[PDB]
């Protein structure tokens, strides 16, 4: 399994960063996925939750009236819509595999693959 | 106003009188039995059809299906101020069908994204 | 792991159901006004990775078609002239004008003192019949075979016999499944099963011995029965290939109504046109024997490589079953078929054929029909598509018959009825 | 049509036509042999909606509920059960515990809507 | 207790068996038609109630509440006798003369319940 994540780069406060990351090695429908943020010199934090079809997203609530997540099931990639940057943005995101469920199969709400991450700096 | 008295209102002067034309939906004998059965029959279509698409048990049901501006490019004020049921029935007949797909296939997206709200814990 | 009951409604669950189905179609014995019209483009599903398990010999469908077929003749007849007035004592000399030896002794001019118009005047009139409907009684005195037996009604000369394809369809909550397997033998799982509306349109040729204007099977020939070591069981055959079947009943008839009473008429045969010659089935000999030998093999493959198989023609019996009855034309040929079982296995064959116009229809005693007599003369062409065969070293194979069932099931084999539960249940995560 | 084309789909991949085939659900002899057909099919369709509706399952086609699955009726995890069985496997494998599960779904909304009742008595 | 068991008992003891009653409303051509006669009654007498609760926004309920409030004149007794005391035949008796005028009430509470609902979900 890979997860590859792109965009990124430098935005200054207030503009907006698109993300994005390709998937490859496993069926990209069958998993519920997610973005989690890593401060330059702290912790992990959990941003944003999609499930395996797209239908429902789930938000922390830092960012919740800010970021949009989205999937597209067809070209295996998720995406992340980041609008309103602040300061306290500035992160290492990674892409992961897991964390939700499709009620039919066996829960997870756990991470099972991690990409290598986009650095946003704002 | 009873039976088909708000036939010829607008189409909002009328939406207040459902329950009105609601209950009434519902050898030679023979004849009789089969008048009977064929109405029982296509209340239960509609009501069938009421169910898949979320809206069994009510006579106005609000959806999650956009309206698209080719079915009829009108104003509001058009359809339900000056516009009767009957001439908006014959208007739209030709996307009638069209609708009831896309209403059928947001209820079954509804659905499993309600299943999937009610495993979380 | 935590797990609660989900209710799913519309679940694809069905099992093996007996209920009631309908007739679709595109002056007719069965093309009745009950049956409605067929849908212009009948749908079929196929039903990918399911097997499901058939058997021909208890398909609820053939007993409702044979029940409706019969239903449906009675309606037919019912509202036609009744002949009770004709079971009089009858007066008969033999036809001694043009006879060929084939038919010396066959046909009868009998004359009777019938009731006319008025209930009170009689008067002579005369009718040819043929020697199997009139029975001796007392040298020139003769009744017909049904007096004794039950009142006979006369058939519509304006109702055709003429099959006409019928299709099951099944009510809602129910379906009815096609088994698709090629060489499926009529009784266990079959893969490749689909779902259809209705069945194709099943004509109902009624006819014994041989299966006429029926299917062909897709590959080989198939032989299927309920259990083909019993010799007490009928073996269905199914061709690959038509034979073609000549019929014809050459005499030129003309047709004479003699009233009965007020608005009743009995229709009787008139004076023959032209020389008299008996009736007869040309078929194709070349055709037929690579048929017969087809037949050998697959029978080889259940009886054994070195068996001898060998043909010949029926036990005794009623007409019925010793002869190939069948309706052509309006007209009930009776042939010996002898011709055609009559060779051990290790230019065309004529068959010559009777004609009856009192006919028991259906294994039943008394409802007797008349079939009133066509003029001019007949000639069909149908395609045989099998045989029903009976098993008596050496093992030998005789036409069989009757019952009629059987050639239903010879169309009805592929076909299952099943009623769809559409409740179920299953462990999900989710709670309410 | 599409009628039972999941039949022989996994119980996961099927459960997403429940529509099409709840859509297929719906001479005095011939008139009263229809009838009988007819009114047969109303009567199981009403039969199962009632059935339906007393378990709190009005209007759906997949219904959660606060029934608790038992390892005796079926002893598998949701991998096997919607990823390989199909729903006639699964029908053949807990048919003998159908009606104790219907009987408790029965319970179970009798006490559910006995307490929605008490819930809104309160104020 | 089975079908009817409850019909001796107290108000307070039925309504705990809706589900037995319940179950039992849906379950030669002369006696064809006089059986069809007899199950197409019984199909439109369901057919009928459900209605009738679907209109009063009751759909798929046994038991369901409403925004009527009821009126003294109706029957003036409190809780304690209707439900301890009273059986539901004797309460059938005493409310009948009234049965009309609660069901158009409910009838007309659930309408502008309904429209007071689509005006709510339009708001954004
Ligand atoms: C297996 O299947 C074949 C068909 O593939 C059947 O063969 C047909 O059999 C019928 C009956 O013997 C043949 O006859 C046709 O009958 C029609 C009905 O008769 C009408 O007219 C008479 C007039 O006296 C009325 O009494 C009667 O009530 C009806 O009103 C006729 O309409 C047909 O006429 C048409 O075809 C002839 C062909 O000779 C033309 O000359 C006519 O002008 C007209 O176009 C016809 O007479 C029919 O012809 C047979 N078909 C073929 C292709 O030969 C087999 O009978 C069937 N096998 C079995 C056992 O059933
Ligand atoms: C029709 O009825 C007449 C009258 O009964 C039959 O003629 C009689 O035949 C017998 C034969 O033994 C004679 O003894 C009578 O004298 C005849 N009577 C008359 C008036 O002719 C006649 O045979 C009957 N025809 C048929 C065909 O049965
Ligand atoms: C009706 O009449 C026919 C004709 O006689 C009877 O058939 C005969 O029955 C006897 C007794 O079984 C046989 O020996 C004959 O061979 C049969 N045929 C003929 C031509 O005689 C028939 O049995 C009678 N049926 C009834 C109910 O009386
Ligand atoms: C069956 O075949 C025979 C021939 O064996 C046909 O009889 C011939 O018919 C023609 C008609 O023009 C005559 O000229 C011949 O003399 C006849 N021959 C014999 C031996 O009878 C018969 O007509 C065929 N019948 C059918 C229905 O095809
Ligand atoms: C059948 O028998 C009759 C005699 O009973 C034959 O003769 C004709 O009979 C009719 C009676 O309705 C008379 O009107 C005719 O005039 C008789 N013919 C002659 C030449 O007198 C009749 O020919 C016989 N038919 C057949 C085919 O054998
Ligand atoms: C019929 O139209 C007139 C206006 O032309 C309107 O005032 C009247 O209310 C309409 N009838 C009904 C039943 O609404
Ligand atoms: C509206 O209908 C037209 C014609 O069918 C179609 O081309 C268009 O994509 C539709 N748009 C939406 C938003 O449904
Ligand atoms: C419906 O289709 C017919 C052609 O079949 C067309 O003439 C008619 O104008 C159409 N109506 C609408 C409202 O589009
Ligand atoms: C008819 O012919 C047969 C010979 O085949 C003869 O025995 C019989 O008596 C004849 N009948 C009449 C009525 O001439
Ligand atoms: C049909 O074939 C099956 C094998 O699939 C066999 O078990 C069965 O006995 C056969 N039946 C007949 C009548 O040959
Ligand atoms: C077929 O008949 C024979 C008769 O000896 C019997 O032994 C055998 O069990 C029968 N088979 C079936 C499948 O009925
Ligand atoms: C049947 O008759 C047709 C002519 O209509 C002829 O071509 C065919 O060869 C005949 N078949 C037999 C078996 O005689
Ligand atoms: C039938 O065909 C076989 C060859 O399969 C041949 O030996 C036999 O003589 C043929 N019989 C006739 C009557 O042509
Ligand atoms: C019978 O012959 C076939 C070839 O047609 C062969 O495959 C089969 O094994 C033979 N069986 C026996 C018992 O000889
Ligand atoms: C069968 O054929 C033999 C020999 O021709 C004959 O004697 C016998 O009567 C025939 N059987 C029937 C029922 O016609
Ligand atoms: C059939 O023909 C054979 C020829 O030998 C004859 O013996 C037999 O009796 C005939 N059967 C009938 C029913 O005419
Ligand atoms: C059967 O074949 C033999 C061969 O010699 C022949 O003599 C006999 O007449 C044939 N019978 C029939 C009914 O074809
Ligand atoms: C029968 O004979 C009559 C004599 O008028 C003739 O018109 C008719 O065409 C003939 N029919 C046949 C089939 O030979
Ligand atoms: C016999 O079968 C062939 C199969 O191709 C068909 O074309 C022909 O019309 C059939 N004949 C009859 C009379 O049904
Ligand atoms: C049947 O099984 C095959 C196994 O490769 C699978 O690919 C196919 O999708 C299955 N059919 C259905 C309808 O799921
Ligand atoms: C499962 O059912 C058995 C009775 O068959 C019962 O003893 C057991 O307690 C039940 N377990 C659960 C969790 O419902
Ligand atoms: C149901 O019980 C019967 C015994 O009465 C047993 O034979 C059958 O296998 C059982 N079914 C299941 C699915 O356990
Ligand atoms: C009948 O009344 C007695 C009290 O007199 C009560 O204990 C009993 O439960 C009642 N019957 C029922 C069925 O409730
Ligand atoms: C109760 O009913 C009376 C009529 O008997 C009516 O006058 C009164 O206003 C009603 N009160 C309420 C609160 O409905
Ligand atoms: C209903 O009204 C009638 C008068 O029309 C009265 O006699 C009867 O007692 C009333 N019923 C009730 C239960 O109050």
């Amino acid at each position: 399994v890979q997860l590859v994540e792109t965009g990124g780069g430098l935005v200054q406060p207030g503009g907006s960063l698109k993300l994005s990351c390709r998937a490859s090695g496993y069926t990209f429908s069958s998993f519920a996925m997610s973005w989690v943020r890593q401060a330059p010199g702290k912790g992990l934090e959990w941003v944003s939750l999609i499930n395996d079809r797209g239908g429902l997203t789930f938000y922390v609530d830092s960012v919740k009236g800010r970021f949009t997540i989205s999937r597209d099931n067809s070209k295996n990639t998720l995406s992340l819509q980041m609008h309103s940057l602040r300061d306290g943005d500035t992160a290492v995101y990674y892409c992961a595999t897991g964390g939700m469920s499709s009620a039919l199969q066996s829960s997870k709400y756990y991470f099972d693959f991690w990409g290598q991450g986009a650095l946003v700096t704002v | 106003l009873g039976f088909l008295g708000a036939a010829g209102s607008t189409m909002g002067a009328a939406s207040m009188t459902l329950t009105v034309q609601a209950r009434n939906l519902l050898v030679w004998g023979i004849k009789q039995l089969q008048a009977r059965v064929l109405a029982v029959e296509r209340y239960l279509r509609d009501q069938q059809l009421l169910g898949i698409w979320g809206c069994s048990g009510k006579l106005i049901c609000c959806t999650n299906v956009p309206w698209n501006s080719s079915w009829s490019n009108r104003n509001l004020s058009e359809i339900w101020d000056n516009m009767t049921w009957l001439q908006w029935d014959k208007e739209i007949s030709n996307y009638t069908q069209i609708i009831y797909g896309l209403l059928e296939e947001s209820q079954n997206q509804q659905e499993k994204n309600e299943q999937d709200l009610l495993a979380l814990d | 792991e935590n797990l609660w009951v989900t209710v799913y409604y519309g679940v694809p669950v069905w099992k093996d159901a007996e209920t009631t189905l309908f007739c679709a179609s595109d002056h007719n014995v069965w093309a009745t006004h009950a049956c409605v019209p067929t849908d212009p483009n009948p749908q079929e599903i196929h039903l990918e990775n399911v097997t499901e398990e058939f058997n021909m010999w208890k398909n609820n469908m053939v007993e409702q078609m044979h029940t409706d077929i019969i239903s449906l003749w009675d309606q037919s007849l019912k509202p036609c002239v009744k002949l009770t007035p004709l079971c009089v004592t009858l007066q008969c000399t033999n036809v001694t004008n043009n006879i060929t030896d084939d038919m010396r002794g066959e046909l009868k001019n009998c004359s009777f003192n019938m009731t006319t118009e008025l209930r009170d005047k009689k008067q002579k009139v005369y009718s040819l019949f043929y020697r199997l409907d009139v029975v001796q009684i007392n040298n020139k005195e003769y009744r017909l075979i049904n007096c004794n037996t039950s009142a006979i009604t006369q058939a519509c000369p304006k109702v055709s016999f003429e099959p006409i394809p019928i299709h099951y369809c099944a009510p809602a909550g129910f379906a009815i499944l096609k088994c698709k397997d090629k060489k499926f033998n009529g009784t266990g799982p079959c893969p490749s099963v689909s779902t259809v509306q209705c069945t194709h349109g099943i004509k109902p040729v009624v006819s014994t011995q041989l299966l006429l204007n029926g299917s062909l099977a897709e590959e080989e020939v198939m032989i299927r029965s309920e259990n083909i070591t019993n010799n007490a069981k009928n073996i269905l055959v199914q061709f690959n290939t038509p034979v073609q079947i000549n019929c014809t009943r050459p005499n030129n008839n003309t047709r004479k109504s003699i009233r009965i009473g007020p608005g009743q008429a009995f229709y009787a045969t008139g004076d023959i046109i032209g020389d008299i010659r008996q009736a007869h089935c040309n078929v194709s000999k070349a055709t037929w024997n690579e048929t017969l030998g087809k037949v050998v093999k697959q029978l080889r493959k259940h009886f054994g490589n070195n068996t001898i198989i060998r043909f010949a023609n029926s036990s005794g019996g009623d007409l019925e079953v010793t002869t190939h009855s069948f309706n052509c034309g309006g007209e009930f040929f009776y042939c010996n078929t002898s011709g055609l079982f009559n060779s051990t296995w290790i230019d065309s064959i004529t068959l010559p054929c009777r004609i009856k116009q009192i006919i028991n229809m259906w294994q039943r005693i008394g409802q007797a029909m008349y079939a009133p007599p066509i003029q001019g003369v007949i000639r069909c062409v149908s395609n045989i598509t099998g045989l029903i065969l009976t098993r008596d070293t050496t093992e030998t194979f005789r036409p069989g018959g009757g019952d009629m069932r059987d050639n239903w099931r010879s169309e009805l084999y592929k076909y299952k009825v099943v009623k769809i539960e559409p409740l179920g249940v299953a462990p999900t995560r989710c709670k309410r």
